[PDB]
Parts: C-alpha cells; sequence; structure tokens
C-alpha cells in the first residue's frame, strides 16, 4: 500500500458491460475474471447509498467465482472541482473497496460533477496538465488502496492549447503520479486512423509498457459509417497486431474485451445480438496469444 | 489557453442552444458571434476547420442527457415510468421540453435530485394532467425520493425519553387506492382506480436497501401526523387533535409497536 506494484497476472476476460446479456453466453471455467463498470452499479450521490441495493446480490453472486475488476467511467476524476467532492471518492472509491478489486482504472477525460460531458473531451496534453492531473492522481489512488490505471483515450478532437503528443503526456502522467496504464489498443487504433499525425510506432515504444496493468480488445465501425469506436464488430486485425506486440515487449496483468451496452451508444446504432460465439472466438484467440507469452 | 477556460468554455456552449446555432451556421471568424470573449473567440478559433465535430459532440451531448432523463426515472420513480411508458406519453418529447427549460443541464450523480426536478415538472405536463391516478402515483414516488435525499446527512436525534419521528421514513396520504397497483404492478397506468384515501408509509427495511410501501390505519397516521415534533409519549396520547383526551393503551400501543418495526419511529427510552 505505500507503493503500488503491478499484480502478478490473473489472466484473461470479458468486461461483463451485458449484465444479462453475458451470463448464458457465458462458458466453462476457462475465465475466471469479469470487469464491472463501476457507474452501472453506482448509486445516486444525493442519497445515502454507496451500491445499487439490486447490484449487491450479483457482487455476491460474482465476487465468490470470478475475479471482478473496477472501471471509473463519469467519475470525475481530472476534473477542477474539489476531489473531495467527486464521485470517484464518494463512490467510485467505496465501489472498488467493496468489490475487493485488485486495482481500477478510469479514462482520461474531463468531468466536473457531471457525467455525460467526459467523453469527447480528452485531457489537453500540456506540462501544465501534467502537474495538475499527476497530483490528482497520486491522491486518488492513495484513496482507492489499490493501484489506479489511466485509459488511453479515443477522439476526434485533441483539446486545444496541447504543448505535446498523447503518449508523451501518459509517460509524464504516471512518472509524476506513480500511477499506471490502462491499454485500450482499439482506441490507438481509431486514433491512427482519424488523427493527423498520430505515429502508432512513436505511441508504443514512448509508453512506460512497465506500467501497463490491464488491455482492452475490442472492435469498433466499419468504413463508410458515420463514426467510430462503436465497440461492436469483430476486433479488426491491426487491433490484434497490437496484441500480440504489447505481450512481447511488456508483461501486463489482465486483457478485457469490451462490446457495446443496451442502448445505441451513440446516436443511431442497433439493439440486436446473436453472434454470442464470435466473442468466445475474440476470448479464445486472446488466451492462446496470452498463454503464447505467458510468465 | 488554460485547460479550465477551455472546459468553462463548452459548458457554456452546449448549454445554450442559441450560441450552438451560430457556430453552426457560421464557419467565418467574425460571423461566428465576436461578442465572445477575446479568450474565447481565440478558443473557437481553433475549431475554425472542423466544425462537422461540434455539431456531432453537441448532438451526442443532448442525446445522452435525453436518455439520462428516464435513467433518472428509472431510479427514482420505477413505477411511475412504468405507468407512464403504459399510456404511451412521449417521453422524448417531454425530456427534450424539461431539459431545455433547464439550459441543457447536466445532474450527473445527482439522480434523486435529477428525478424530483422531473417529476415536479411532469406534475404540470397537459398530457399527464387527465391521468389523475398516476399523478398521484408520481407523488407517492416524490417522497420516496425526498426519503433518501432526506438521509444523505440527517440530524442525529438522540433517545430523549420522548417519541421521536425517524428519518428512514415517510408518509403519503394518497387521493386514489394505489394500492391496487402496488399488488398489482402489470397494471400499473392501465387499469382504473377508486378515488378513495389511503396511508401508505415509504420506509427502508435497511440503510442499503429498496425502500417499501405499506399502508398503515388512519389512527397510526394520526399518531405520526403528531409526531412531527418528539412528544412526550403522555402529550402525544392526549394529542389527537383534541378529539381524544385518553390513553387507549393496547390501541395505540400496538400501532406505535408496528411503526418503530417498520423503523418509522424512535420509542423513548
Ligand atoms: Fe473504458
Ligand atoms: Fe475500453
Amino acid at each position: 500500500m505505500p507503493d503500488f506494484v503491478k499484480p502478478a497476472p490473473i489472466g484473461v476476460g470479458i468486461q461483463y458491460n451485458p449484465e444479462i446479456l453475458d451470463w448464458f453466453p457465458f462458458e466453462d471455467i476457462q475465465v475466471d475474471i469479469l470487469e464491472i463498470l463501476l457507474d452501472n452499479i453506482m448509486a445516486p450521490m444525493d442519497g445515502p447509498q454507496i451500491i445499487k441495493p439490486s447490484a449487491q446480490a450479483m457482487i455476491e453472486r460474482l465476487g465468490q467465482k470470478f475475479t471482478l475488476l473496477a472501471h471509473s467511467n463519469y467519475g470525475c476524476d481530472f476534473g477542477f472541482s474539489a476531489l473531495e467532492e467527486t464521485a470517484a471518492v464518494q463512490r467510485h472509491v467505496p465501489l472498488a473497496k467493496m468489490l475487493n478489486s485488485p486495482w481500477v482504472a478510469n479514462h482520461c477525460f474531463y468531468g466536473d460533477q457531471s457525467w455525460l460531458d467526459i467523453w469527447s473531451s480528452p485531457i489537453q496534453f500540456s506540462a501544465a496538465e501534467v502537474a495538475r492531473c499527476a497530483d490528482r492522481a497520486q491522491s486518488l489512488q492513495t484513496l482507492y488502496g489499490m493501484p489506479l490505471a489511466h485509459e488511453n483515450a479515443a477522439y476526434y478532437l485533441e483539446c486545444p492549447g496541447a504543448e505535446m503528443r498523447e503518449a508523451e503526456f501518459l509517460a509524464r502522467l504516471v512518472q509524476r503520479s506513480g500511477t499506471f496504464l490502462h491499454l485500450d489498443l482499439h482506441n490507438i487504433y481509431t486514433n491512427h486512423l482519424n488523427l493527423k499525425g498520430f505515429d502508432l510506432k512513436d505511441y508504443m515504444d514512448t509508453l512506460p509498457l512497465d506500467k501497463v496493468i490491464s488491455v482492452h480488445l475490442a472492435g469498433g465501425s466499419w468504413h463508410g459509417g458515420l463514426y467510430h469506436d462503436w465497440h461492436d464488430a469483430c476486433v479488426p486485425e491491426p487491433v490484434w497486431d497490437l496484441y500480440e506486440d504489447l505481450l512481447s515487449r511488456a508483461q501486463p496483468s489482465a486483457v478485457i474485451l469490451e462490446y457495446q451496452g443496451q442502448a445505441h451508444h451513440a446516436q443511431t446504432r442497433i439493439m440486436d445480438a446473436s453472434d454470442e460465439s464470435m466473442i468466445v472466438r475474440d476470448v479464445q484467440r486472446a488466451q492462446a496469444i496470452w498463454s503464447r507469452y505467458n510468465r | 489557453m488554460e485547460a479550465e477556460q477551455v472546459w468553462k468554455l463548452w459548458r457554456r456552449v452546449l448549454r445554450d442552444e442559441r450560441l450552438q446555432a451560430q457556430l453552426f451556421s457560421a464557419t467565418d471568424a467574425t460571423h461566428w458571434l465576436s461578442g465572445f470573449s477575446e479568450s474565447e473567440s481565440k478558443i473557437l478559433s481553433v475549431y475554425a476547420q472542423q466544425f462537422d465535430r461540434v455539431k456531432w459532440f453537441v448532438e451526442n451531448y443532448q442525446f445522452r442527457l435525453v436518455n439520462s432523463f428516464l435513467n433518472a426515472l428509472e431510479t427514482g420513480a420505477p413505477l411511475s415510468l412504468r405507468a407512464l411508458l403504459h399510456i404511451n406519453v412521449d417521453l422524448n418529447a417531454q425530456s427534450k421540453a424539461f431539459l431545455r427549460d433547464r439550459q441543457w443541464r447536466d445532474y450527473g450523480p445527482q439522480v434523486y435530485t435529477y428525478c424530483e426536478d422531473v417529476l415536479g415538472f411532469l406534475a404540470e405536463a397537459d398530457e399527464l394532467q387527465g391521468y389523475p391516478e398516476i399523478l398521484d402515483l408520481m407523488r407517492l414516488e416524490r417522497e420516496s425520493v425526498r426519503l433518501y435525499r432526506g438521509l444523505v446527512d440527517p440530524e442525529s436525534l438522540p433517545a430523549d425519553n420522548r417519541y421521536q419521528r425517524t428519518s428512514m421514513a415517510r408518509l403519503y396520504e394518497t387521493r386514489f387506492a394505489l394500492s391496487g397497483w402496488l399488488r398489482q404492478k402489470d397494471q400499473l397506468g392501465l387499469t382504473r382506480l377508486p378515488e378513495s384515501t389511503e396511508h401508505v408509509l415509504i420506509y427502508l427495511p435497511t440503510l442499503q436497501a429498496r425502500h417499501k410501501f405499506t399502508l398503515i390505519n388512519a389512527q397510526a397516521a394520526r399518531l405520526y401526523n403528531c409526531l412531527e415534533q418528539p412528544q412526550s409519549a403522555a402529550g402525544l396520547f392526549m394529542l389527537i387533535n383534541s378529539d381524544s383526551a385518553s390513553v387507549p393503551g393496547s390501541a395505540d400501543l400496538a400501532l406505535l409497536d408496528r411503526l418503530e418495526q417498520l423503523n418509522a419511529i424512535r420509542k423513548p427510552l
């Protein structure tokens, strides 16, 4: 606890974002780790409760079988409001402790007592924001009592006033705060495609890969679509190339596969759910690659 | 360009639909309102190209905010939501009407305050004014919201050797017999209800459990209404609102025994 270290590798799992559409598709004993979005189990802050009383049942049912990871989105971690007032320390920090999570990850976005302003607002890549966000990250990690990872953000517009590249920002952030990184490989691929001058090779060499604890493999929108980062289609082959390359350079502790929620994540999508075994193929391929570079 | 100024700028942008229209229509520097502060317009000037992304970011904000109107309803008033969904009210049209009145406010984790302002807004909707049974159901759910909100930082009260009213329960005198909907939730908003008053008590078994609705007798509601301020156990039995000046004993003791069991009162000890 005085110095947080990377936990021992625990394996590959799915993110359990479909609280209903995944237990029946869940198969075998191969996966013993599932991610938990703390926002879905979160209780209102203008109320006296920490966890949704309906969510306390599954945490009891799932914590015994599988190790359950935390994921802090819409928690206003890197905002400008006081950290003690944010939903991260008021709800997300106790929830991760209640879930007995080995570590917790957030997102490199902006939020101030607001839930839906956080996407499409990446942190300004500047030495001024490096200093401010690292001070909040070290304090927040101290409150979590567990390692704190920062997920790389997928965005279409870089924040104005950016002094440096995204990869140098994350390297300067985790070095000054002592926190860790949560490498979403698909967010690197969609940023490489939809951004001018995004060096994918420099991104991997710049990042302290020894700070990566968890990895996210996901799909995206096909060419011609409205916008990207749908997290619906099959995991693209360039994202699979990044997964094999990352395991051959460093040693994460887990890798999770994410998919869309119940409603359409963006303005116009669908609800269909019939390719349940494609997920099993994507998980199984990650299992084989994981053991190919197993400790 | 400080990061806090860039956030404060957009936070003003996507809450005022007027500022968004002039940005979408004008890509030229001065054609977009130079009435924006020079510091603001400096940050707008970065978005001179790729103004297409600005309309996409604003549209996603209001789309999520329209959905949060439903999430706030599911969290605070789940039975009113099922009743409103059964009678086919355009909650999207009511979400846009409610959010525009609040200038597209992001409640965030303040979901109970969100639902409380939503139920109050919906209580005046002309579409709902023809459904008095649902209007009675929403006021019942609004008390449940006020039950949770009243327990955030509750005023602590010691034993004080007097009958005290706790903060873990509220009372609602209905206009219709809502128990028919509470006992048969498949008929929420679908069936007709008699206009008889009921005393439904919203109470929490434990502080980490779902609130429950239960009916109490009119005499128990009289005891609960007289315990607005803590009474001396003897003045309470005297305070039958000038109707009775005698202690009923087991007639009113068993009622107080149930209220404390429902975590609604605090007996003197
Ligand atoms: Fe994430
Ligand atoms: Fe992710």
